[PDB]
């Protein structure tokens, strides 16, 4: 054993490749390394110590959107040739230099197995192979070589296996060169030219009979059956065919029927089958594979269920998916040795019924994105299954009682669905990892019994039902869950009592529940690797500044709208999203400063944040919304928050800032600013115009604004809600007003604003929508408008001092939704053009000083509500129009000389 | 939240071709910040007004369930049906011109249990039936409108119609 | 200047230029910053530090990419997007994998979950590759004198196609609309989808002293 010239050879050749992941770490010239057979990849006979098997091959193991091989970089030696007795060499998946393939590898006189596949080998394959007659198996797949003499293949006349796959192929007559291995029983000939290489019949004529079993003719533009007709000339003793990746745009021929003995079809990732099934089978009678997913049928299901009744007793896997197949599932069971069902992303509108009963033998049974409809069939009639989705269905009805009874399965998805209810026995599941029964119409009460067994669970999913989840009290959980998805779930009046015991998970949403408890005692402290937070929506009451500690994988915490009371809790150094308003904090904020964080989305409004504002917010850059509403801040506005280069929503409204406004120059992509309330003093900063262009909502009201509105505010070309109401102001109206776009369009709605929360889905980032509320004057109530950027077009002026005359410009606002220019010393009289103002439905001109009459266009409103035209010096007589007389009295009083219907007559 | 569940049923049994519907959702407390509605204070709905808005459909019979309505503005619309009879519950309507549109029926009675209206246009419309004879029992009615209509029967002139003319009742198959 | 956070950014006109350490647990001692050095116009320039050490050493650690904001178009009403990319890299000591990649991000609607992915290998060091549910690649096509083998694999409920260069290409410039074009007549990808990002950047696993700066890159949609 481990003759000495042997191992000097395998070290010699180990020395000039350079590994780096730990294989060949057993090779060595230690002594404690002598024994040439125990080291890995080396076999050697018993009798005698020769190497017989060298297999330094790896393998894919890959991850999210990335695979490694750990591949062995360097140079082949030539010394491989002393082991003169080796008859089985693989060096698959590593990448040595890649240049041609070692010429030595002729000489080694017993090869019975070779393969170079996958490697990174080059350029034309040696003609010395003609030396290697003991040759039973050759792989030389999916490298990059240059196939175009075949010459050298008729001497090696013991084959069984040749794989010639991913070459440069450009032998014009291969079919004559392969039929002469009369041994020869697969072939693998994939991602070769093909399509340009077919033979002529009279070389099939001409040739020698071969048997094949398996062809794998796979990544050939063939495109047509007439490419590869050729392959019906071994119809006899064919077993396994692939033909996946083919551009097959035509009905799949006839004579694949009639292929007996044929066990193996792959017809996956074609252009269109037009029909599928052809009525010839039926004949095979011995089929277990058949794969057809990608690939356009239009076939209905119970057809080709007929259709393969030839092979119920033998076929194990049916991949019919990413297609469009309509119909029902009926008699499934019918096929006994199934094993594999994957009939996803159909158009498969129908039930899903046994009708008679005998057990299935399925393991995996895959129904997501179809729009099946009816009650789910008896599963107790599926014991063995491992795996059961069936989301974005239509199913109805309570999950049947024999869902117990499978005691294999590990993933149970029935999500978006019109289910009814949980039965109790699927708690005896005892081996379920995952539950995703969200988005369905579930009631009643989950009890510990349905939960009693389930030792293996680590993801429960009951999201937005009527359900409610009732545990007694001194109950042990059976598990330790992992992702906590329970919103809209009625976990009881006080703190869950569950909870004490789960450690080590990863979200925990129980928001929209009905706790209305203190927060206990010994939730404390949070998992250390937790994720997601979301307690809003509740009554939770307590101190939360003792909950977050800074945990280095936190991106969510949601405790909005609860009753939370006490300082600003510390703001983790990678959240995201960190929402605290609708609560009742109290204290300053100088504690968001000392470390830099990853926030994108703060929410402190409705809360008791009092104290000046820090002057901290280089340290958080990433900022795209930043609510700090209805507080009692107070002070002048810190210079750092022109550094938020990446604001987007500056929500700083209802507070008691004061003093002048610093320099948010730098602050593009800005489309809201906020700041009404806050006693703010100063000229209307001249950098608004100036700097920010995508600006969409401008709200400076109720304020100590002097000066006058410069005409640059009308290069924002994005403005629909503009309001300085209540601000003390001066000057003209600009007669630039046309220049706002988007307050012509008739009908338009503005896009809301979203922004991203990066790393959810792993590699992938999530949008998220915010949709701030907007404090406007809307017919004469002071209201919240809900999501101001898609509807909403405002323009207010009032009560600020303006003097001069109304803009003849505004006539051609037709999305203008609202006008409020009162309480302003203007004059002037009504622009002839407001009637062509078409969705109009809020004037208000009153308690200014205009004159002459009012205008004849005021009769095309037919969608005015409110108006309102007191103490304006007009005269004359109001229009007739049936909106403009449904106005009281009041609408139209104040004025000395004004006669019409509504008051009085000329 | 019933005044907004009211007006939802409203805009689903109606169909909008330029989509001035969009804005009605059931979420909101009120539906006082919705388009074509005006609130009042304590935030119940005081006007609806939808004049040349292209909706088609039939009216509602829920539509009565808002007691403190006035202006009900409905014309020049393509809505095909026909008067509820719940109408009579509005205690505080004003104006009701339901004229340029297509609804069938006759004129319900309870409609002249309006003790405050004053405004009536129900103009170019098809309805079939007679004149009802207890519309004449409001007093407060200063203008009325039917004409281009199927209207058969005696034409009233007894109390509050005395006053009117019988331009306001023409172009009928029988007027006598 | 130069910025290590796990999500901070340096964002430009028409750019951002991310960090994206989104798989930085998976790790042992290791740390990565990136910053943005040159704009002029469209073009822009840009390097990424790291060192990254055991831990999951087959797993990809961040994807400190170069994003650029555009219209969210339909493929089918795509003219062209004209790349340019210029780039040197510098290792230190070795056990070194990593990768140069493009990655575009398409969907069913202008906002929404992504559901086709298409990445393009420009070079792949170490062993690195594409992800393939078989592990062999599908098609070999040649766009603009230069060959790529594409794989096809699954990534949750993305359908990840990838073209992977046969050489290492330090210098490029190409339309990405003949690689959108060839998969939507042959490989099956809707022409309705629409194209929501455009990235390039590149992706460790394992790496030491480790310096990549992007000397020029340019991008558009038209
Ligand atoms: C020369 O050397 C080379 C070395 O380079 C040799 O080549 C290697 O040969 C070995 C064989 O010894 C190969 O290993 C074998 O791989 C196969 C294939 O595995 C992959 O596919 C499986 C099925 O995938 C389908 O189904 C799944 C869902 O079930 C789906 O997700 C897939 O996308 C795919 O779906 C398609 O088909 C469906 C059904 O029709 C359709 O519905 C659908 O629409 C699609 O069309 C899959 O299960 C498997 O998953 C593994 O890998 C992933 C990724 O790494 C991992 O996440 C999983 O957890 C799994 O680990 C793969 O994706 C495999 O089936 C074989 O399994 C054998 O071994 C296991 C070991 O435990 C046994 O349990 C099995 O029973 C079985 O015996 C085996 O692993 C290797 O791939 C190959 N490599 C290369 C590069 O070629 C070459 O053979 C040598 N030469 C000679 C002459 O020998
Ligand atoms: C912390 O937890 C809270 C509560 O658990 C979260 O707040 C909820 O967030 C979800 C997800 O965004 C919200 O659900 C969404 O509501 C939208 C609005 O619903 C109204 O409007 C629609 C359309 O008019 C009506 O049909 C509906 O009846 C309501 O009147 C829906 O439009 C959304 O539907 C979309 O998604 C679903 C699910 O994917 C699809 O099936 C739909 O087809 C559609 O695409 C969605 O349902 C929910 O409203 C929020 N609740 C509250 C009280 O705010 C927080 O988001 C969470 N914190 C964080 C950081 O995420
Ligand atoms: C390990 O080495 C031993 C010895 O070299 C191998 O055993 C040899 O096996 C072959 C094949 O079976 C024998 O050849 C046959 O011998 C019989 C009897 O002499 C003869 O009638 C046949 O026609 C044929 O020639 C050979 O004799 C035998 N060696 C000895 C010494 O008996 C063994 O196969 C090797 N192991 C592996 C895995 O290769
Ligand atoms: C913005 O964020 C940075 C970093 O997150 C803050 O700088 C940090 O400030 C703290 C408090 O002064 C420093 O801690 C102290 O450091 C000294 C010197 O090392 C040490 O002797 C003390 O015992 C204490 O640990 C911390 O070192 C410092 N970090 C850095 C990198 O400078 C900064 O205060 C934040 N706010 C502003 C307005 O910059
Ligand atoms: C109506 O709105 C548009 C914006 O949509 C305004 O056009 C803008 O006018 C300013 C004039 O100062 C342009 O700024 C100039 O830019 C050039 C090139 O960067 C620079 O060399 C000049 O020194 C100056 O800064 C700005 O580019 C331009 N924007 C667009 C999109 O054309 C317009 O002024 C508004 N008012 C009208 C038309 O009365
Ligand atoms: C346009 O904006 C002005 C203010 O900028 C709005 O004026 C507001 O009008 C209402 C109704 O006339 C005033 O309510 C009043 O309340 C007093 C009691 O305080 C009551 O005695 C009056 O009879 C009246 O109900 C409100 O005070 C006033 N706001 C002020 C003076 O600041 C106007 O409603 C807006 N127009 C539209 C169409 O929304
Ligand atoms: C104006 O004239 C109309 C008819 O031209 C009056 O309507 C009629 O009013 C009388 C009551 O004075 C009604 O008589 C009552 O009829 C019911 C059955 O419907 C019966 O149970 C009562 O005992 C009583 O007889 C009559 O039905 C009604 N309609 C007709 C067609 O005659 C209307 O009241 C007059 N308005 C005035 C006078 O203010
Ligand atoms: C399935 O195979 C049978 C033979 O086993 C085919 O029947 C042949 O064709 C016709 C049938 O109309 C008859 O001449 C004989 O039954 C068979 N001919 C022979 C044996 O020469 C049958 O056609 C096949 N199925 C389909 C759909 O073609
Ligand atoms: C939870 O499941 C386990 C399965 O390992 C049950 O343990 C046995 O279950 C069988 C029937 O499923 C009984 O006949 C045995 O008596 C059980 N063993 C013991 C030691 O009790 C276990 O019973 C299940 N839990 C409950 C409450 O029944
Ligand atoms: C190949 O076989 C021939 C025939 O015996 C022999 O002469 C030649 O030397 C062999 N080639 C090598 C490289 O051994
Ligand atoms: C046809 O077959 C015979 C059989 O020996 C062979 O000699 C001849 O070369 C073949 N024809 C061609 C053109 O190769
Ligand atoms: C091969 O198939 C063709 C087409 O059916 C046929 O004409 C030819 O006779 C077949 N040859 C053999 C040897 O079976
Ligand atoms: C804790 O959670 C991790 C996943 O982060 C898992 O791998 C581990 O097995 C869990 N341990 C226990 C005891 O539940
Ligand atoms: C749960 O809370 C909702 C509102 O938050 C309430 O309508 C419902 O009655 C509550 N149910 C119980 C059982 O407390
Ligand atoms: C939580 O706050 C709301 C309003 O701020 C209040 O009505 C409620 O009573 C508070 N909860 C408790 C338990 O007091
Ligand atoms: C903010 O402080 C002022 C003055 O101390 C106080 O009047 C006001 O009530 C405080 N805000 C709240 C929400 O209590
Ligand atoms: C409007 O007021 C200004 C300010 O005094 C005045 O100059 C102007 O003449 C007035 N308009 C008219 C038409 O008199
Ligand atoms: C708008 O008003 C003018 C003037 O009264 C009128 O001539 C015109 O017909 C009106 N527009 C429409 C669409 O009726
Ligand atoms: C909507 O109404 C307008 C009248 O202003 C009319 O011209 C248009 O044809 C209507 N639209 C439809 C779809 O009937
Ligand atoms: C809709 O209303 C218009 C307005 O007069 C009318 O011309 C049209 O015929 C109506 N469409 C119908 C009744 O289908
Ligand atoms: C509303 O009108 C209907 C129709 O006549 C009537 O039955 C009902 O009693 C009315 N509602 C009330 C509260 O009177
Ligand atoms: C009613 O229809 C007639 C023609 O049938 C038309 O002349 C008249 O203008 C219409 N009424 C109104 C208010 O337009």
């Amino acid at each position: 054993l481990c003759i000495e010239k042997e191992r000097d050879a395998l070290l010699e050749f180990k020395r000039g490749l350079s590994d780096n992941f730990g294989q060949l770490s057993t090779w060595g010239d230690e002594e404690d390394k002598k024994e040439c057979c125990k080291w890995k990849g080396i076999e050697c006979n018993k009798t005698t110590g020769h190497v017989i098997v060298l297999d330094l091959h790896n393998a894919f193991t890959c991850s999210a959107s990335a695979c490694f091989a750990p591949r062995l970089t360097g140079k082949l030696s030539p010394s491989l040739l002393e082991l003169e007795y080796l008859n089985f060499l693989d060096l698959s998946v590593n990448e040595f230099e890649r240049s041609e393939i070692p010429r030595f590898i002729c000489s080694f006189k017993r090869l019975e197995y070779l393969n170079l596949s996958s490697s990174f080998f080059s350029g034309l394959i040696p003609t010395q192979f003609k030396n290697l007659t003991s040759l039973r198996i050759l792989d030389l797949g999916y490298n990059n070589l240059i196939v175009k003499d075949l010459t050298w293949l008729s001497h090696l006349s013991s084959l069984e296996l040749l794989s010639l796959g991913g070459s440069d192929f450009q032998v014009k007559n291969w079919f004559q060169e392969i039929t002469k291995l009369p041994l020869l029983k697969e072939l693998d000939l994939s991602l070769c030219g093909l399509s340009k290489l077919v033979p002529s019949p009279a070389e099939i004529a001409n040739s020698s009979l071969i048997s094949l079993s398996v062809l794998h003719l796979c990544c050939n533009e063939f495109s047509s059956s007439a490419k590869y007709s050729w392959l019906f000339n071994f119809s006899t003793s064919l077993t396994s065919i692939d033909l996946s990746n083919n551009q097959l745009d035509g009905q799949i021929d006839d004579r694949f029927g009639n292929l007996m003995y044929l066990e193996h079809l792959n017809l996956a990732n074609e252009l269109n089958l037009k029909g599928g099934i052809p009525s010839s089978f039926g004949n095979l009678t011995r089929l277990r594979y058949l794969d057809m997913s990608n690939t356009r049928t239009y076939q209905w299901l119970p057809e080709l269920f007929v259709r393969l009744s030839g092979s119920r007793k033998t076929l194990e896997v049916l991949g019919l998916n990413d297609n469009s197949m309509f119909g029902s599932l009926v008699d499934v069971t019918r096929f006994s040795a199934l094993k594999r069902l994957y009939l996803q992303k159909n158009v498969l509108n129908g039930f899903f019924m046994e009708r008679f009963g005998q057990v299935s033998s399925l393991e995996y049974l895959d129904l997501s994105d179809n729009q099946m409809r009816g009650p789910l069939p008896d599963l107790a009639l599926f014991p063995s299954l491992r795996e059961l989705h069936l989301g974005s269905n239509h199913f109805n009805g309570r999950i049947p009682q024999g869902i117990g009874k499978l005691s294999q399965l590990k993933i149970l998805d029935v999500s978006s669905n019109r289910l009814e209810g949980l039965p109790e026995s699927m708690g005896q599941l005892s081996n379920l990892e995952s539950f995703d029964a969200s988005y369905n119409v579930l009631k009643g009460t989950i009890t510990e019994s349905h939960l009693s067994n389930l030792s293996s669970l680590v993801d429960l999913d009951l999201s937005f039902n009527s359900l409610a989840l009732k545990t007694s009290i001194d109950w042990l959980p059976p598990f330790q869950l992992q992702v906590i998805n329970l919103p809209s779930c009625n976990l009881g009046p006080s703190f869950p009592k569950w909870l004490q015991s789960q450690n080590n998970y990863t979200v925990l949403d129980i928001s929209l529940a009905n706790i209305s408890d203190a927060l206990p005692s010994w939730f404390s402290g949070l998992p250390p690797d937790i994720k997601i937070l979301n307690l809003s929506n509740n009554q939770i009451s307590g101190r939360v500044s003792d909950l977050i500690e800074n945990a280095y994988d936190y991106m969510v915490i949601d405790l909005s709208s609860n009753n939370f009371s006490g300082p600003l809790p510390l703001v983790p150094t990678n959240v995201q999203i960190f929402y605290l308003h609708k609560n009742q904090f109290f204290g300053s904020i100088s504690s968001i400063c000392k470390s830099t964080t990853g926030a994108t989305s703060l929410d402190l409004s409705h809360n008791q944040f009092s104290g000046e504002l820090p002057d901290c917010w280089m340290n958080a850059t990433n900022l795209a919304v930043l609510n700090l509403a209805y507080n009692n801040f107070s002070g002048k506005l810190p210079q750092s928050l022109g550094s938020l280069t990446n604001l987007e929503a500056l929500y700083m409204r209802q507070n008691s800032f004061s003093g002048m406004l610093p320099s948010l120059s730098q602050c593009q992509s800005l489309q809201i600013l906020d700041l009404g309330g806050n006693k703010l003093t100063g000229r209307i900063p001249a950098w608004i115009g100036t700097d920010l262009l995508n600006l969409r909502i401008l709200s400076l009201r109720f304020n100590k604004f002097y000066g006058s509105i410069s005409p640059i505010i009308c290069q924002l070309q994005f403005l629909q809600i503009l309001d300085l109401s209540a601000n003390g102001l001066a000057g003209k109206i600009p007669q630039c007003f046309n220049n706002f776009t988007l307050l012509h369009q008739e009908n338009g709605l503005g896009e809301p604003m979203e922004f991203l929360v990066q790393g959810f889905y792993g590699k992938y980032p999530r949008h998220y929508s915010y949709l701030g509320n907007l404090l406007v004057q809307w017919k004469n109530q002071e209201a919240e408008y809900k999501n101001p950027l898609t509807y909403l077009k405002t323009i207010d002026l009032s009560s600020n001092k303006l003097v001069g005359g109304i803009p003849k410009e505004m006539a051609e606002m037709r999305g203008l939704k609202s006008l409020n220019l009162s309480r302003n010393d203007l004059n002037g009289s009504i622009i002839k053009g407001i009637g062509q103002m078409k969705m109009l439905e809020s004037l208000d001109l009153s308690r200014n000083q205009l004159s002459g009459m009012i205008p004849k266009d005021l009769a095309n409103l037919t969608f005015i509500g409110v108006l309102d035209l007191s103490n304006n010096h007009l005269s004359g007589r109001i229009p007739s129009s049936t909106q403009l007389q449904t106005f009281e009295r009041s609408s139209y009083s104040g004025n000395a000389q004004l006669c019409g219907p509504p008051l009085q007559e000329c | 939240n019933i005044e907004g569940d009211a007006l939802n049923a409203l805009k689903t049994n109606l169909a909008d071709p330029n989509n001035v519907l969009q804005s009605w959702d059931p979420t909101l407390v009120n539906p006082c910040t919705w388009f074509h509605v005006t609130c009042n204070s304590e935030n119940s709905v005081t006007r609806v007004d939808l004049g040349n808005a292209n909706l088609s459909g039939q009216l509602v019979p829920q539509l009565g369930q808002l007691p403190n309505l006035q202006y009900l503005e409905l014309y020049s619309n393509n809505i095909s049906g026909r008067i509820p009879f719940e109408l009579g519950n509005l205690t505080n309507l004003v104006s009701l011109d339901l004229y340029l549109n297509r609804l069938n029926g006759p004129i319900p009675d309870t409609l002249g249990k309006l003790q405050k209206l004053r405004f009536l246009r129900l103009n170019n419309n098809s309805l079939n039936g007679r004149i009802p004879m207890l519309l004449t029992t409001v007093i407060s009615l200063q203008v009325l409108d039917l004409s281009n209509n199927n209207l058969t029967g005696p034409v009233p002139v007894n109390g509050s119609f005395s006053l009117f003319t019988p331009i306001s009742f023409a172009n009928n198959p029988l007027d006598i | 200047g130069d910025y290590c956070g796990q999500w901070d950014w340096a964002k430009s006109t028409n750019y951002i230029v991310y960090n994206n350490l989104w798989n930085k647990n998976a790790a042992a001692s290791g740390s990565q910053c990136t910053g943005v050095d040159k704009i002029s116009g469209s073009t822009i320039a840009w390097h990424t530090s790291y060192t990254w050490t055991g831990g999951a050493a087959t797993e990809v650690k961040s994807y400190s990419n170069a994003a650029l904001v555009f219209s969210k178009k339909q493929i089918k009403n795509i003219k062209s997007i004209p790349t340019k990319m210029k780039y040197s890299y510098s290792h230190s000591s070795g056990t070194f994998v990593a990768d140069v990649s493009y990655d575009l991000f398409t969907s069913s609607t202008a906002s929404g979950s992504n559901e086709y992915e298409i990445m393009i290998w420009l070079a792949a060091y170490g062993g690195a590759g594409p992800i393939s549910s078989t592990g062999k690649a599908i098609a070999t096509v040649t766009i603009g004198s230069n060959s790529f083998k594409l794989y096809k694999g699954p990534n949750g409920s993305t359908t990840v196609f990838s073209f992977v260069a046969t050489k290492t290409i330090t210098n490029f410039s190409a339309d990405l609309q003949k690689f959108l074009s060839y998969l939507t007549k042959n490989q099956g990808l809707p022409s309705s989808q629409y194209l929501i990002t455009l990235e390039a950047g590149t992706e460790p696993f394992v790496g030491t002293n480790a310096k990549m700066t992007v000397s020029s890159f340019s991008a558009a949609v038209n």
